[PDB]
């Protein structure tokens, strides 16, 4: 029914197969997060920081210098682990956290809020979200900073997984 | 620049076992299935054993089936042949070939240089432009047809000139044609200059035994 | 007279 | 400041040129041609090889073999008669958006958010596949690129500007500015000597690659065309854009032509495509659907629905014997 | 210079010898109909034929 | 009465009807959890084909079709029986598995790691029937229950100790020691949530095949009955023991906001 030939191409096909679900596990076991908004001295579109804490992989995205229209190209960062917030004038930074909070791929993505009197801010801020059962915010007044970012990550993954097992 | 080179050999009593070894540099030596290919002083070439990539899947010949073992090691890319019980008809010089396959690639492109060793089914006809003759019609219901030409030069190791009767080889003058239907096959030559001067062999490639002809010298 | 399931 | 108003006179004047030039419409004359009837055609094939969103594929000029990109950083050939894989090539950056494949077969083409393009030889010597160039220069990310030759690629970027290379030496050649939103879509004529290309504002332009500039603009969309194909005789196109429409615009004509809505689906457009004769208007919504228009008449005939999420990209082959269909469930299906 | 730009592209764009939109939809109809019998999506073709089969 | 033998085929039919709706609904979208619900669901689907003999058989106290058909129906319910526990025990482990440590076990997360694991379950528990079928001396004539040549009381002596020490206790222990200190690891809103679906599936659990392995030991032993309560006693915990198998694509394919969201 086959040719030698045509058994030895599905062998590579199969070889192939093999490579790619190796190479999907490997991928598999890194965490993305998306910065959005310094936290980079203490470790053209794309800059990628990798670094390592607690024998988990860490990517980090900085796409703030991108200058286009950002409806067109945030879809790309659907399944992104956790979206890093930075706020440091903060009217413009709210009305661009409710409008990141609420978009549509960003419905179930949960967000780490940064800063660098303060209870009356930090409820309007949190308050400024709508969806609030599935959705987190993580707050952190700026060592103890990846400490955070590893804890709120172990948190939003035992979730993630708590959900896909159906538990 | 790809390199075969094969070691190993000499000269063995009879019911002595021995290795041959070829070592490859220049290519990616884990995407390639490899082939030993030995010829006789008298005879053309023969088919001796075959290991695919992974080395998932080996075939030997049918009279050397049991005393012969192939093997590779990918980190040294090495290609080791391991032959046991030997007897006066292996007096030949073996060859490495290599050989990829995948949607229009050319198996048996590149070939080694061989080593002399002394120890002291479908059938193809070249009984006499080239001929060529099958015993049984090598055209596939998928519309391949698999017959190869191979030349060698005197005093050097056969290359490859066309691949299922019809695709030129890279690095070959477009001078050289093939043509034919089932069971009968030709090979054209437009003008004989130097270096094209050798003999002519026709391979089939459809089941794994695979036999050579007997060749045509000019 | 009596097993596993139903009677016997 | 005169100037500026002799400018939106002549705007003026060719707009009324535009509506001198139209005396009939498509559709009355079309009324009286017969209908194609439903189209209904299943998933001959399905390839499930990719572990993410795919965002591109292209056919080869042989119609067998396809490429296909996906978010996982990979690019895999696909023989398509068998479900094969012959190639599986890795990307340094993930984040892409475009495929090509060469007329010739022997390179591939990819480019994406890294603002780059990067070129593959397919047929190496030493028997793996090796990047053969990267071109850059481009400030914004890359929509769509497509080759002409061995040598020659037309690019699209987001800043809001088309360019031609010279893959032999790597630096531009051609430049055509213009537009003032990103370019999102790129079409090359079968003749491969016009293009083009539309934009996130509502206009798409005509261009010449061997003296690179205008020939001419369309405009008659509201909202940010995503999507420009070729008619197969090279003197009109189609364009999709994100308010739920298609329309067919002429090269001689310089006026749009036909509309294609439905009150029934209102979504944007990811893809857009024809046939071998063209008759048919193959079109990706956002709703999880591939509606299947038809070009005389904009009466909609048939649906192709196997797909759990948005359809992305839409290829037809040369020969018009199927149609592929890639998505963001990480699967791509054959439709025959 | 975006005014000046566009008031000099505007002289070649507006510049085009253009034909009536009849003739244009008559040679789109001509071109749909005359190669309306080597298209394998509108007519079935039979699976003797089809490489895309089972 | 009339009404007992009526909600034998009343039970199949609710359960064949909840569990086909959950084969065709699992099929036509996919990851591993749906894998094992797959594994569930085709137990349960045979483990309720296989009843339906034995409810024709308690209305008349008599069976029509042939000791050879007996030898095997029997000894397919309880491998169907056995392999619904063992793929519940499985799917527990595996959920502690992936939550707990979730990176470590990426090489039996995969496809074929899974597949093997549900063969060895399974032939794991056809090991166990081979010993009913092959020595049960069907009775030719009204109920082909269970015999032996042999002294009766070693049989039954050993047949139940390994049917239930092995078949039912140890994956009760190991459920619930599972399903126990994963919520304690968590220790709100997400821990309120799991608390109740692992509390509710231990509960269905052990109160579904508890009563029937008791009474069923208890009668070994000493307690011989001929009353019709006694009668009417097994006949309920039978049927009790069938409502784990009704209930378990409800309780597990259905209450998940996966799957309800993924119907939609």
């Amino acid at each position: 029914t086959l040719s030698a030939e045509d058994k030895a191409a599905v062998e590579r096909s199969k070889m192939i197969d093999r490579n790619l679900r190796e190479d999907g596990e490997k991928a598999a076991r890194e965490v993305k997060l998306l910065l959005l908004g310094i936290v980079k001295q203490m470790k053209t579109g794309i800059v990628e920081t990798h670094f390592t804490f607690k024998d988990l992989h860490f990517k980090m995205f900085d796409v703030g210098g991108q200058r286009s229209e950002r409806k067109k190209w945030i879809h790309c960062f659907e399944g992104v682990t956790a979206i890093i917030f930075c706020v440091a004038r903060m009217h413009e930074s709210m009305k661009l956290f409710d409008s990141i909070c609420n978009n549509k791929w960003f419905t179930d993505t949960s967000i780490i809020l940064f800063l660098n009197a303060a209870a009356y801010i930090q409820c309007q801020f949190e308050d400024l979200n709508k969806r609030k059962d599935t959705k987190e915010i993580y707050t952190h007044f700026t060592t103890k900073n990846v400490q955070f970012v590893f804890d709120a990550v172990t948190d939003v993954i035992i979730k993630n997984n708590l959900k896909d097992c159906g538990l | 620049d790809v390199q075969l080179v094969e070691s190993g050999g000499g000269l063995v009593q009879p019911g002595g076992s021995r290795k041959l070894s070829c070592s490859a540099s220049g290519f990616a030596f884990s995407s390639f299935g490899m082939h030993w290919v030995r010829q006789a002083p008298e005879k053309g070439l023969e088919w001796v054993a075959y290991i695919s990539s992974g080395s998932g899947t080996i075939y030997y010949a049918d009279t050397v089936k049991g005393r012969f073992t192939i093997s590779r090691d990918d980190p040294k890319n090495t290609l080791f042949l391991q032959m046991t019980s030997l007897r006066s008809e292996d007096t030949a010089m073996y060859y490495c070939v290599r050989s990829i396959y995948y949607y229009g690639s050319s198996p048996f492109d590149f070939w080694g240089q061989g080593t002399t060793l002394t120890v002291s089914d479908i059938v193809m006809t070249q009984a006499t432009s080239i001929s060529c003759r099958s015993s049984k019609s090598l055209l596939h219901s998928n519309g391949n047809t698999y017959l190869y030409w191979f030349l060698q030069r005197p005093g050097q190791s056969p290359q490859l000139l066309i691949y299922r009767m019809s695709n030129l080889a890279s690095g070959v003058p477009d001078r050289f044609s093939g043509s034919g239907s089932g069971t009968a096959f030709t090979l054209t030559i437009s003008r004989l200059e130097a270096e094209d001067v050798g003999v002519y062999y026709c391979m089939q490639h459809l089941e794994y035994p695979l036999t050579f002809g007997a060749g045509t010298k000019l | 007279n009596f097993f596993w399931k139903t009677f016997t | 400041d005169q100037l500026r108003q002799e400018a939106e006179q002549l705007k003026n004047q060719i707009r009324d040129a535009r509506k001198a030039c139209a005396d009939a419409t498509l559709s009355q004359i079309t009324n009286n041609i017969d209908p194609v009837g439903r189209i209904q055609m299943r998933t001959r094939r399905t390839l499930r090889g990719h572990l993410a969103k795919i965002y591109a594929m292209h056919w080869g000029t042989d119609s067998r073999l396809l490429v296909s990109a996906s978010q996982d950083g990979k690019l895999i050939i696909w023989d398509s008669y068998t479900t094969n894989k012959v190639h599986a090539i890795p990307l340094r950056s993930s984040w892409v958006m475009t495929c090509a494949y060469a007329p010739s077969g022997n390179y591939v083409a990819c480019g994406g958010l890294d603002n780059i393009c990067s070129i593959y030889n397919l047929k190496t010597r030493e028997g793996n596949v090796r990047v053969s160039r990267e071109l850059a220069g481009h400030t914004g990310y890359l929509s769509c690129c497509r080759f002409l030759d061995d040598n020659q690629i037309v690019t699209s970027s987001g800043d809001t500007t088309c360019a031609l290379w010279d893959i032999e030496t790597g630096q531009q050649t051609t430049t055509f500015t213009g537009h003032t939103g990103d370019v999102m879509s790129l079409s090359l004529a079968p003749d491969t000597r016009l293009f083009v290309s539309g934009a996130c504002d509502a206009s798409a332009k005509l261009w010449d690659v061997r003296e690179g500039m205008c020939r001419q603009t369309f405009t008659g969309h509201e909202s940010d065309i995503n999507a420009i194909c070729f008619f197969p005789n090279g003197n009109a196109f189609a364009t999709g854009s994100d308010d739920a429409t298609c329309r067919l615009f002429d090269l001689r004509a310089d006026q749009e032509l036909m509309t294609y809505s439905h009150d029934n689906i209102i979504c944007g457009i990811t893809s857009v495509s024809f046939s071998k004769s063209g008759r048919l208007l193959l079109a990706g919504y956002d709703d999880f659907n591939c509606n299947v228009w038809d070009a005389l008449k904009a009466d909609r005939a048939g649906v192709l629905a196997g797909h759990d999420n948005r359809v992305s990209c839409l290829g037809v082959t040369d020969d018009g014997m199927a149609v592929a269909t890639g998505s963001w469930d990480s699967f791509l299906k054959i439709w025959n | 210079a975006q005014a000046r730009k566009l008031v000099e592209q505007l002289k070649m764009e507006a510049n085009i010898d253009r034909i009536k939109v009849s003739k244009a939809a008559a040679d789109l109809m001509a071109y749909c109909e005359a190669h309306a019998k080597e298209d394998p999506l509108l007519t079935p073709v039979p699976a003797s034929e089809n490489p895309f089969r089972e | 009465a009339v009404l007992v033998p009526v909600l034998y085929l009343l039970v199949c039919a609710a359960g064949l009807g909840g569990n086909t709706l959950v084969i065709y609904v699992v099929l036509r979208f996919a990851t591993v959890t749906n894998i094992y619900i797959l594994n569930l669901a085709v137990a349960d689907v045979l483990y309720m084909l296989g009843l339906p003999f034995l409810a024709t058989q308690n209305a008349a106290s008599f069976w029509p079709f042939g000791p050879v058909l007996c030898r095997l129906v029997m000894t397919l319910d309880g491998v169907n029986q056995f392999t619904s526990v063992f793929c519940l025990t499985v799917m527990s482990v595996d959920r502690y598995l992936a939550v707990v440590h979730p990176l470590s076990s990426a090489r039996w997360r995969r496809p074929r790691v899974a597949k093997l694991a549900s063969a060895a379950a399974w032939v794991l528990s056809l090991c166990m029937s081979l010993p009913l079928l092959v020595f049960a001396d069907v009775q030719e004539g009204g109920t082909c229950n269970a015999s032996w040549p042999e002294p009766v009381g070693l049989w039954g002596a050993v047949f139940i100790i390994y049917t239930a020490v092995l078949g039912f206790f140890a994956p009760l222990l190991v459920i619930c020691l599972c399903y126990l200190l994963i919520v304690v690891k968590v220790r709100r809103r997400s821990e309120r949530k799991v608390t109740r679906m692992v509390l509710v599936v231990v509960l269905v659990f052990a109160g579904c095949w508890l009563p029937f392995f008791t009474v069923n030991i208890v009668n070994l032993a000493v307690a011989l009955p001929q009353e019709p309560a006694s009668a009417g006693l097994y006949f309920f915990v039978v049927i009790l023991s069938y409502a784990n198998s009704c209930a378990n694509p409800v309780l597990y394919g259905f209450l998940s906001d996966n799957f309800r969201q993924s119907f939609q």
